[PDB]
RNA sequence: GUUAUCAUGAGGUAGAGCGACUGAUUGGAUGUCCAGAUAAACUCCGAAUGCAUGAUAAUUGACCGAUGGAGUGAGGGCAUGGGUGCUAAGGUCCAUGUCCGAGAGGAGAAGAAUCCGGACCACCGGCUAAGGUCCCGAAAUAAUUGCUAAGUUGUAAACGAAGUCAAGAAGGAUUUUGGCAUGGAUAAUACACGGGCAUAAGCAAUUUACCGAAGCCGUGGGAU
RNA sequence: GAGUGUAAUGGCACAAGGGUGCUUGACUGGGAGACAAACAAGUCGCACAGGUAGGAAACUAGAGCAUAGUGAUCCGGUGG
RNA sequence: AGGUGGUUAUAACGUUGGGGAUCCACCUCUUCCCAUCCGAACAGAGAAGUUAAGCCCAACGGUGCCGAUGGUACUGCGUAGUGGGAGAGUAGGACGCCGCCG
């Protein structure tokens, strides 16, 4: 649930400044919310590889060198085309003041009835919630022991906790 | 062959690919797929021999995600017919695509049967390709 | 069937056109005689 | 306050307005040296014709 | 093998004719335009043909207003 | 199609070719159910140069009489003459055209 | 007149976008909605350059009027933006520069327009450009650090095997991004680094000195 | 997202789109100044004098939302 | 609680409440000026009645509108360098700001 990130201070900005850093395997990044202007920095292709290249999800605790320190999630990653290697990050400070909309996981944790068939599908794999960062699980849990026939869990007939389900209710969540 | 139901024009002037893709280069739909490395014409022939090869394998349990439409009208004069006196005869529709278009889109699979079933589309296909996996995707889970 | 008409009426003239198989009767409209120096009737010839 | 100029390169295929950029400096000939007080509308001249020209 | 095209009109010359900052006597044409791409302020009158033209001598402005509109009219003295 | 945009309709068309300078300055009246004003007002300054109103001085119309002279004496003393009237998107009828013919009766060319 | 700087102005191209229009369009839940996506004759947007006007600066003077005399009105290559053609042609049709035409000298073995460079005349003087410094052939068998084993080199692809070097990743095996090599590689009078030939005299990098033109300078002599 | 007689494009809400009342400015004498431009041709537009139409007035009107609907000279006809 | 301007909606639209001293309005009737099939509109004649609605005030980020910084695309010159730098999206802003008269 959470991740240790720190980066060193950034001066120069342009086309010229951004190519030599990543000449050096950096990548540029920034952070902002709420009070406050932005922090502008460099991290590391070693230091954010577990952070993105992973099904899991993460509080990350920054550690900006020479600024100071703060929480942070990840809300912009930008790719080369055809490389596909990490060009830019931004992250969203957080606070335990208002919400904040993010995707968790959400897994089908057995099936219902003997199912009609190898089917217990996952459709709709990420849902979107706004709730205080402290109240975010790391999973959304379901329990399905209900309509073996042909059935479907939609997202708006679910409810989980302290969380505010901002997911295009009415739509499909499970089916089969 | 995927074509246009109508169009407006006839004819089209022959364009110019010019850059990298800066849309359709990421996995939006499956959890694999395949990727340019060069500009060029797709022609409806093709994309259908490949999208053949790769739905028999995987023999029926997995979803195919075409991502690039053939909208492009092309001509050819033929044999005995000199230059100019207008455009030629009609040869149906291609669609040109540039580095990092994604193509073939593949879901509902284990990593090895979609990295091999891809991989016999992509030899149907002019342009060399690569193949991808969403940066989400859970190797102990599929 | 839009042919030229000439009202009169030295001599005042104005040159203009009208549909013969529209406006079938002859024109009479009120123009500004040079030569008197006002405005009088000037119909179809 | 002073600023020489050198023509190191010719102008032979060169642009039209590059040129006549050369003409306003007054260079006509390689290995010619000019002097020109450094304001900005003489500097705009120099970093037109910078492939061609040394500051000396 | 044959064409049907092949056919074209002679261009109008268009456009800005005396652009934002220039002088102009009474009388200059000003833009020439299809519509009322610019239209008549002060001291600017419009002809047959939507030709905007100086009813003063003056400095020649340009205005942008509501709805992005844009009206030309001379500054006089 | 509610009693008012329709007369800002109506009002923008007058005001499409009247306007007032130090010369000439615009005349603008407004009717309500029981009163009737006036107004001399400089559009390049945006200032009122002169007024008169109803609300502290018949039928309605023999009533506009007299703000159409109250609002020439006060353009006398100030110096004002061949002012423009302005509908304000009202018909020219009834108590506006009296008092558009009170002022013009008197010392302003209306 | 030109170029630069500053001030002022109008754009609808490149790009982008598509619940901003028109046309086209993918998958889902189900006309409603969630994602995905396209265009010379689509545009809610929108540069870089270019263009117009004024002022200042520099500029061998390069601009204009009147009037005497012309030639030309078959163009061509290259780079950039395009149409057409097959994203063929030493093809064809436009636009912006440039050079050949009407231009010699130097490098490229030998090439109209690729790279350097605009020849007043003379000289058994000097400095450089592009490009070079083992011999044919002027100047380093120069210095230092790695790579290649193929004579690759010193002047082609889909697809294989990974031959080898450097830096990583997951956890002896797998793999990622780089560098150089290897197979794929192919006709007819006898063949090619120009040749000799070289394991550096090849490739990459840094450094110094030197060679190198009708360029520049020096000396003498003319012309407008 | 309609319409604007007629292709396309640009324009149009104070509508240039739709109605009615009255009218003939689809005027006589005109062309400061510009656009465009091999020439021949083409385009927009005065100032004011005379006399009108609409309007309470201010004001507008030298044809039409704009851009196609065309043909030199020579030689003849008609009215002054 | 009105009239009339300037500022290209950060100004608009909307939602939920409050308002009748005097004003604005709805309101009552068509003999007259004038009008359409109809006093619905337009016009005239009044104050018998109401704040219900328009209108104005408070609060609201709801629809529209504005919108960074960074990164990217593109691009002038030039043969990797040297200058310019979007669009979209994201943080956010915003329930106007100013004049004259009564
Ligand atoms: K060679
Ligand atoms: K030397
Ligand atoms: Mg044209
Ligand atoms: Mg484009
Ligand atoms: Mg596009
Ligand atoms: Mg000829
Ligand atoms: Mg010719
Ligand atoms: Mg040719
Ligand atoms: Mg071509
Ligand atoms: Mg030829
Ligand atoms: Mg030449
Ligand atoms: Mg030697
Ligand atoms: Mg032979
Ligand atoms: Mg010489
Ligand atoms: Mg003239
Ligand atoms: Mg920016
Ligand atoms: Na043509
Ligand atoms: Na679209
Ligand atoms: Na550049
Ligand atoms: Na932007």
């Amino acid at each position: 649930k959470t991740f240790q990130l720190t980066g060193t201070p950034r001066a120069e900005f342009g086309k010229k400044a951004a190519k030599a850093i990543r000449k050096e395997d950096q990548i540029p990044a920034v952070l902002y919310g709420g009070k406050g202007e932005g922090v502008n920095f460099i991290v590391s292709q070693d230091a954010v590889r577990n952070l993105i290249y992973s099904p899991e999800i993460f509080l990350v605790e920054l550690t900006v060198e020479g600024s100071g320190s703060y929480k942070a999630i990840l809300k912009e990653i930008q790719f080369h085309p055809v490389t596909d290697r990490i060009i830019h990050i931004d992250f969203l400070q957080v606070t335990d003041e208002k919400p904040v909309v993010m995707e968790v996981p959400v897994v089908l944790t057995h099936a219902e009835g003997v199912k009609a068939g190898g089917k217990l599908s996952l459709e709709m794999r990420k849902l979107k919630v706004k709730a205080l960062y402290s109240e975010i699980p790391e999973k959304l849990d379901i329990d399905v022991s209900d309509l073996q026939l042909g059935k479907t869990i939609q997202v708006g007939e679910l409810h989980f906790e302290g969380l505010t389900l901002m997911n295009a209710k009415n739509a499909v969540v499970c089916a089969v | 062959m995927l074509q246009p139901k109508k169009t407006k024009f006839r004819r089209q002037q022959k364009g110019r690919m010019k850059g990298f893709a800066q849309r359709g280069n990421q996995l939006s739909f499956g959890s694999f797929g395949i990727k340019s490395l060069q500009s060029k014409w797709i022609t409806g022939r093709q994309i259908e021999a490949a999208r053949i090869a790769v739905t028999r394998y995987m023999q029926r349990q997995g979803q195919v995600w075409v991502r690039i439409f053939p909208d492009k009208p092309i001509t050819k004069k033929g044999e005995g017919v000199r230059m100019g006196k207008g455009k030629g005869a009609p040869e149906g529709f291609v669609a040109p695509i540039t580095p990092g278009r994604i193509i073939f889109e593949v879901e509902g699979v284990p990593y090895e049967i979609a990295k091999e079933a891809l991989r016999l589309a992509a030899q149907k296909l002019p342009v060399t390709t690569k193949f991808v996996v969403r940066h989400d995707y859970d190797i102990q889970n599929q | 069937l839009e042919c030229t008409e000439h009202k009169e009426s030295g001599i005042s003239r104005y040159i203009t056109t009208k549909n013969r198989k529209n406006t079938t009767q002859r024109l009479e409209l009120k123009k500004y005689n040079p030569i008197l120096r006002r405005m009088t009737l000037h119909k179809e010839i | 306050a002073k600023i020489k100029i050198q023509q190191v390169r010719s102008r032979i295929r060169c642009p039209k307005d590059q040129k006549r950029t050369l003409d306003a400096l007054g260079l006509r000939k390689l290995n010619q040296i000019v002097e020109h007080e450094a304001t900005p509308s003489i500097l705009g001249m120099v970093n037109k014709v910078r492939h061609l020209v040394l500051i000396v | 093998g044959s064409s049907k095209n092949g056919r074209e009109s002679e261009s109008k010359r268009l456009g800005v004719k005396v652009y934002g900052g220039e002088m102009a006597k009474a009388g200059n044409i000003l833009v020439r335009q299809r519509g009322t791409v610019h239209h008549p302020g002060e001291n600017v009158g419009i002809g047959k043909d939507h030709t905007l033209y100086a009813l003063k001598s003056g400095v020649v402005v340009f205005t942008r207003k509501k709805n992005d509109r844009s009206y030309v009219s001379i500054k006089t003295e | 199609v509610t009693k008012e945009q329709r007369r800002q309709k109506i009002k923008a068309r007058v005001r499409g070719k009247i306007s007032g300078t130090q010369e000439k300055p615009r005349l603008t009246v407004f009717r309500s159910n029981k009163q009737i004003y006036a107004q001399l007002i400089d559009d390049i300054a945006g200032r009122t140069l002169a007024s008169a109103s109803s609300l502290k001085l018949g039928s309605k119309k023999e009533i506009a009489a007299k703000v159409g002279d109250e609002i020439a004496k006060a353009a006398t003393e100030a110096g004002i003459s061949t002012v423009v009237f302005d509908r304000n998107g009202y018909l020219f009828h009834g108590r506006i055209k009296e008092l558009a013919d009170a002022a013009r009766k008197g010392g302003l060319k209306f």
